[PDB]
This record gives structure tokens, C-alpha cells and sequence, in this order.
């Protein structure tokens, strides 16, 4: 689980991103759709177009789910049970895809906050997203 | 690999502005920091138990300069990463026994390093192109399985 | 790939006794059963929501017979899985977008299928040889990254 | 998490293996050492030889840890915290290696119990080992 320092880093990053949460979430998705087109086959009836509003809207849902994860770092399995059901049972998302979105969340972060994206923070955010990703694919276990 | 003329262009345009003295040790240092198990291949490097100790480690920067050296070769023979990295492919695959998964890891940390340095210039399309090359290179390193 | 004369031998000796009509649909069915996300590539196959429905599915067995067909080719050109699977490599890699990781999965389910059928005959050394070939084949399928 | 049926399958397999637990554990390791030699670099001062006694002895420790996992399917994160510390923090085991031992546990199982190793059981045992493996690499998160 996340150390006290890791918790502090993730929140610091969460506080600093603040209002841009939904936007960063839409960008990470656009980034994922473009770098790993295979991921698009999960959003068929979606306008995966650029300025897409459906993407803008899913970005926000993703960022909100993440904010919820941040508020239950020591609870997550619980707090995400529903989401874990959606993605694992009903959607059958290939677990590799979680590494790909997470990797894209980090690029987005890194690109908008070059100076704060130090190796330690990178490390803390990476552990966090992997905790989130592991909870979401937990219904396969 | 196969990149559109636009990607092939954005990639070299980007690369040309890459501090080849630092970018490699940074991608390597972040790999070792972020995925601690990778530190096991570089025991001769010393105490890697802190991020600052990893990043400032002279052997990490030296060695990192070679890794970048390799990716540079790749961008120079995108349609030949097969032979270009052929020799390396044997080093990593046949002698070392590095799990191809770790090649994927390093390649993606490099992409994050590039995003860390070029900020907003590392646009989605631009990131998209590098994932391509990085995917190619990792494939070539895994290519030789003798 | 590179196998000792003993491995190259045990592998063909083993293969020769493989029910090529069933072993392939079984490896494919177990893949789809055990790693449910892989069911997404075979939607035309029908309801795969139960293990028995997956295993008895005629399209799963038919298609599985082809997959085994491929591995058979491999054991016939171990030092050429590069070209042998070259065509397939494009199918899976370039047209399909299957993550190479899933190739690893299928290959290892095949090994388990072989162990399920030959019991104790599938000794550690014998399993060791097949992981080799299976690793080769998966590498070849990932080989073409255009 | 494991369904009621999955729990029943794993226990059925645990009961049927019974006394052979330590042995199967040594075999899965011998199998892993031979198919993925890279794994051997984690047991340097070990006689990774065949009839090795050190291997026979580690097999038993592994099977016991698994039996402990079976008895805390809904607890595991807890029940394995120590083990998770050993393997993740002090040993720095590459997470891919857990997929490799687990894959070898299943072969061993399958080879000694051909007839009981049905697709459903395979499925249940796979989910179990992945739960175990995920708990053991959890200190990286
Ligand atoms: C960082 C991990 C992820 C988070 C936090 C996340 C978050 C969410 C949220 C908030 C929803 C809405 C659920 C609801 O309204 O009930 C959602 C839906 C969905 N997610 Fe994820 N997700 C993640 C990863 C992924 C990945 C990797 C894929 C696949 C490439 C994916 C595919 C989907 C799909 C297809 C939907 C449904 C879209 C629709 O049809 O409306 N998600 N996700
Ligand atoms: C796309 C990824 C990779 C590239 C392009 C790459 C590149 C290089 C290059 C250029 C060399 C130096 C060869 C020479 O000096 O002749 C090398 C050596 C080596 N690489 Fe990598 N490498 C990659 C990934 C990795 C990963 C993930 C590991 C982690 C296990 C690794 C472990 C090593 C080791 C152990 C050496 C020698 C280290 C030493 O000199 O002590 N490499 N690599
Ligand atoms: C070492 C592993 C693999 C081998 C040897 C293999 C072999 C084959 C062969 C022989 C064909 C038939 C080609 C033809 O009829 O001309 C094929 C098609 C295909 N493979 Fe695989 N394959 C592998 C792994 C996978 C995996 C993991 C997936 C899962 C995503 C996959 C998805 C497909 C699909 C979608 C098709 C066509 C299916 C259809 O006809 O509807 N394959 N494969
Ligand atoms: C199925 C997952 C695994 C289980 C249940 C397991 C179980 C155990 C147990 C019971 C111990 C003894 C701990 C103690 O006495 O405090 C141990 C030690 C250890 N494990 Fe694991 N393990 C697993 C996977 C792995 C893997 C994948 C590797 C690496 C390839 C590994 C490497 C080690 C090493 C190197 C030791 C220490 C050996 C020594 O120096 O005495 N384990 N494990
Ligand atoms: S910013 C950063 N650091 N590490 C990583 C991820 C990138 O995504 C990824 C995909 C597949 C395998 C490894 C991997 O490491 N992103
Ligand atoms: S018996 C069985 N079924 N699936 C599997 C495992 C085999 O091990 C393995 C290693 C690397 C990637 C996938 C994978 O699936 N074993
Ligand atoms: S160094 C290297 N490259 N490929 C391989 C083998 C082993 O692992 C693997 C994983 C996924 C697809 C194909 C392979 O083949 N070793
Ligand atoms: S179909 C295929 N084969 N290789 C690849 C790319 C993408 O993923 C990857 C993962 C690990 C090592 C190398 C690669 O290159 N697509
Ligand atoms: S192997 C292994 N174990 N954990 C990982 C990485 C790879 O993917 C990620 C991508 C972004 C953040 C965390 C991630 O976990 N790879
Ligand atoms: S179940 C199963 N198998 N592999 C996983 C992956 C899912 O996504 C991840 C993403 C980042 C780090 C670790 C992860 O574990 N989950
Ligand atoms: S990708 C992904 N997610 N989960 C897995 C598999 C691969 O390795 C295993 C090997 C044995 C049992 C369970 C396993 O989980 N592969
Ligand atoms: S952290 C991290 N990244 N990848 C993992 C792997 C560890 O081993 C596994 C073994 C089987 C199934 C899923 C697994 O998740 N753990």
C-alpha cells in the first residue's frame, strides 16, 4: 500500500491539478485512443473524435473515479467494487489496457506539470494508478 | 516500423532537440526508481535505495547515455530495427534473460521522460508516433530469441 | 529457437502423439474460459458465458484446430518461425492488434493442455522444451510489427 | 474475489492434493527453474539441483503459504503481509515471475491430476493464484 509520503505526493498532485482534473482525464483518453487504437474498440458508440464531448465527458468520469480512489487509498477495493464489476465482469477489459491508460495519465500529468513531475512523484503516482488498476481488474480474481 | 510521413517527421524533429547527455540516464534512473525490481540487473552500480542516489549515480547516467544511443540508431533505421538492434537483441535476450515486458517498461518511461521535457509540445499525435518507434525497438530487442 | 538435441527430440516425440483434432480447441477454449477478456475477439462464436458452452462450441474447436495447425508448422521450422509465422504475424499483429501478452497466454495454456493430457510424461525437462518453442512461436507472431 | 464455487473448487483441489502439497510445491519450482532459468538468480546459495533438499524444503514452505492463503481467501492481503514484504521489499522479485511460478503450479497440478483438472477447476485455481500473486507484489503499490 501507499506510504505516508506516497499519499502526500498523490494529494499534492491532486491538489495542484485541481480544476484541470476532467480535462487531463479527457487528454489521457485521447492519448490512449491514438497510441493504442485497440483501446477504441471498447468505446464503439462513442465519438472518439478530438474535441469530442463524449470524450470530454468520460474524462471527467474517470478523474472523478480517481479522486474517489484518492479519498479511499486504504479502502479502494471497497470504494471501487462497482467500477471493478463494470470493467471486469460486464466490459471484459483486457488488463493490459489499464497499464496503457495509467501510462497515459502519467504522460498527461508530466506534460502539463514538467517541473513537479520529479522521479519521486512519478514513483508515487505510478504506485497509485497501479493500485487503482489492480482494484478494477480484481473481479478476474 | 511504419510511420506516416507526419510521424516520421515529428519524431526526428523532436529527437534533434533531445539532450542526449541527460535524457538517457533519466529514463534509466526513473525505470530503476519506479520499478525497483529492475535494480537487480545493475548491482555493480551501488546503493540505489533513494531516487536522488539513483538519478545522480554517474554509472546510471553513463549507461543511460548508451541506451539513448541505441534509440537514436533506431530512429535512423526505423525499417531495419531488426538488424540495427540485432546485436543488442542477443545481449538482452540471449545473455541477460531480460523479460521482454521490462523492455516495454523502459520504452514507456522514455516516453514519459520526453513528455517531462517537452511539455505541451509532446502532443497526443507526437506521443502516438513515439509509442510506435518505442514499440518497434522493444520488439527488435525481443526479436532475437535464440 | 535453439533446442538441445534432447529437447528437439522430446518435442517431436511428444507432438506425434497429439490428438490434433482436439488439443487445439481445448487450448483455445481454456484461454477463453480462463481469461474472459479474450472472448472479445471471438464474438461471432456465440454465447461463451459458461465453460461447457465454450469447450463444446464447434467454431471454437474448428478454429482451435487451425491454431494447433500453426504450432505444428513451427515444430517443423523451429529455426524459421520467423517466416513460417510471418504471414500470421501480420494477421495478429497488423490487422488484429492482439497484445503480444495474449500470445504468451495462449502458448502457456497450450503447455497446460499438453500437461493435462500426458500427465507425468510431461516431465520438467519436457515442459522446459515446449516453453522454449512456445516462446519462439509467440515471438514470431509478435515479430512482424509494421 | 473468488466466487463460492471458486472457493469450493480450490479446496476440493487442496483436499485432493492433500499430502502431496510440499512435493507439488518442489516440482513447480524445479519446473520454474528449468523453464525460466532467469528465476534461479533469486536462489543463489541454493542447490537448485534435482533431488535437491533445499528445493524440497522450499516447496513445502511455498505449499504452506498457499494453504494459508486458502484459509484466508477473504483476508489474504492481511495473512500475507509479511510474505508480501519479503518478496516485494527485501527481495525485489520481478512481478512477471509470479505469473511464471503460478503457471508452473498449474502444470504440476494438471500433470498429477489430469482428470480433475477440468476447465472450470483450471479457471478457479488460476484466479486463486493470481489473487495470491497480486497480494505478494502489493508492496510495489
Ligand atoms: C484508470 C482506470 C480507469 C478508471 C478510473 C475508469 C473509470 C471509469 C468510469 C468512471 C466509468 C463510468 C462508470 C459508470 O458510470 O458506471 C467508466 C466506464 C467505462 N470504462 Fe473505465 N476506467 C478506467 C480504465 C478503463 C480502460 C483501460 C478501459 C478500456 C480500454 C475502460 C473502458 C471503459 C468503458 C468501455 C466504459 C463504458 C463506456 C460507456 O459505454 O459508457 N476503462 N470507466
Ligand atoms: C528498449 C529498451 C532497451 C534499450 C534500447 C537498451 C539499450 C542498451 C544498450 C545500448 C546497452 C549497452 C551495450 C553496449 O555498451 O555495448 C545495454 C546494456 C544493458 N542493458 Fe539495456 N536496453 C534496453 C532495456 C533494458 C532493460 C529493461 C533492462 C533491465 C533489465 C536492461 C538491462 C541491460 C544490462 C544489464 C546491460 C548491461 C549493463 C552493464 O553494462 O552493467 N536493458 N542496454
Ligand atoms: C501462439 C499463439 C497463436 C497462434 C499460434 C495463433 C494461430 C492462429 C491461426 C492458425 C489462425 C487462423 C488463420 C487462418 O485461418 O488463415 C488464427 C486466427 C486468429 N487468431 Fe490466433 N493465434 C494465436 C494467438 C491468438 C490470441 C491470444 C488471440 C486472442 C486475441 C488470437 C486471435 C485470433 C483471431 C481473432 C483470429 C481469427 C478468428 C476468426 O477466424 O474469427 N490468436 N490464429
Ligand atoms: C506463489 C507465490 C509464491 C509463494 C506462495 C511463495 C512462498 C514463499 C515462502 C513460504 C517463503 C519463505 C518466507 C519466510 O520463511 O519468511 C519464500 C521465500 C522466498 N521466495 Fe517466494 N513465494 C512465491 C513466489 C516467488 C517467486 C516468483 C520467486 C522468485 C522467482 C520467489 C522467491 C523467493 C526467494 C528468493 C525467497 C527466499 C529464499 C531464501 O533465500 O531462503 N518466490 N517464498
Ligand atoms: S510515465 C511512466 N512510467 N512507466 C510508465 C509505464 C508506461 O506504460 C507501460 C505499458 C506497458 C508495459 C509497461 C509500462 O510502464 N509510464
Ligand atoms: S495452466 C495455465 N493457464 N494459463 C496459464 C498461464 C501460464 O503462464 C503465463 C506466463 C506469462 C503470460 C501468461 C501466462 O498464462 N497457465
Ligand atoms: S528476450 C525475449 N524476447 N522474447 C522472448 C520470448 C520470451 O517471452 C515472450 C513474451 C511475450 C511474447 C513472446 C515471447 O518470447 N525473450
Ligand atoms: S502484435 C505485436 N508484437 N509486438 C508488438 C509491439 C507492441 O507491444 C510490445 C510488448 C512487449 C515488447 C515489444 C512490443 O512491441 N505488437
Ligand atoms: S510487469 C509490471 N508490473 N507493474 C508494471 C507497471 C506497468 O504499467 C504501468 C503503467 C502506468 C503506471 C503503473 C504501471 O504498472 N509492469
Ligand atoms: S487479473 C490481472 N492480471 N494482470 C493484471 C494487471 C492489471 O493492470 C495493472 C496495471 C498497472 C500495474 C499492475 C496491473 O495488474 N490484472
Ligand atoms: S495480462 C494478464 N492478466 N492475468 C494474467 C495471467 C497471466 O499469468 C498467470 C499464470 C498462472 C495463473 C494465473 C495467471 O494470471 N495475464
Ligand atoms: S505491481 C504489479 N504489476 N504486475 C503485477 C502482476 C504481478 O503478478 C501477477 C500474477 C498473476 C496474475 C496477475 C499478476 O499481477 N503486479
Amino acid at each position: 500500500v501507499l506510504s505516508p509520503a506516497d499519499k502526500t505526493n498523490v494529494k499534492a498532485a491532486w491538489g495542484k491539478v485541481g480544476a484541470h482534473a476532467g480535462e487531463y482525464g479527457a487528454e489521457a483518453l485521447e492519448r490512449m485512443f491514438l497510441s493504442f487504437p485497440t483501446t477504441k474498440t471498447y468505446f464503439p458508440h462513442f465519438d472518439l473524435s478530438h474535441g469530442s464531448a463524449q470524450v470530454k465527458g468520460h474524462g471527467k468520469k474517470v478523474a472523478d473515479a480517481l479522486t474517489n480512489a484518492v479519498a479511499h487509498v486504504d479502502d479502494m477495493p471497497n470504494a471501487l467494487s462497482a467500477l471493478s464489476d463494470l470493467h471486469a465482469h460486464k466490459l471484459r477489459v483486457d488488463p493490459v489496457n489499464f497499464k496503457l491508460l495509467s501510462h497515459c495519465l502519467l504522460v498527461t500529468l508530466a506534460a502539463h506539470l514538467p517541473a513537479e513531475f520529479t522521479p519521486a512523484v512519478h514513483a508515487s503516482l505510478d504506485k497509485f494508478l497501479a493500485s487503482v488498476s489492480t482494484v478494477l481488474t480484481s473481479k478476474y480474481r | 516500423v511504419h510511420l506516416t510521413p507526419e510521424e516520421k517527421s515529428a519524431v526526428t524533429a523532436l529527437w534533434g532537440k533531445v539532450n542526449v547527455d541527460e535524457v538517457g540516464g533519466e529514463a534509466l534512473g526513473r525505470l530503476l526508481v519506479v520499478y525497483p525490481w529492475t535494480q537487480r540487473f545493475f548491482e555493480s552500480f551501488g546503493d540505489l535505495s533513494t531516487p536522488d542516489a539513483v538519478m545522480g549515480n554517474p554509472k546510471v547516467k553513463a549507461h543511460g547515455k548508451k541506451v539513448l544511443g541505441a534509440f537514436s540508431d533506431g530512429l535512423a533505421h526505423l525499417d531495419n530495427l531488426k538488424g540495427t538492434f540485432a546485436t543488442l537483441s542477443e545481449l538482452h535476450c540471449d545473455k541477460l534473460h531480460v523479460d521482454p515486458e521490462n523492455f516495454r517498461l523502459l520504452g514507456n518511461v522514455l516516453v514519459c521522460v520526453l513528455a517531462h521535457h517537452f511539455g505541451k509540445e509532446f502532443t497526443p499525435p507526437v506521443q502516438a508516433a513515439y509509442q510506435k518507434v518505442v514499440a518497434g525497438v522493444a520488439n527488435a530487442l525481443a526479436h532475437k530469441y535464440h
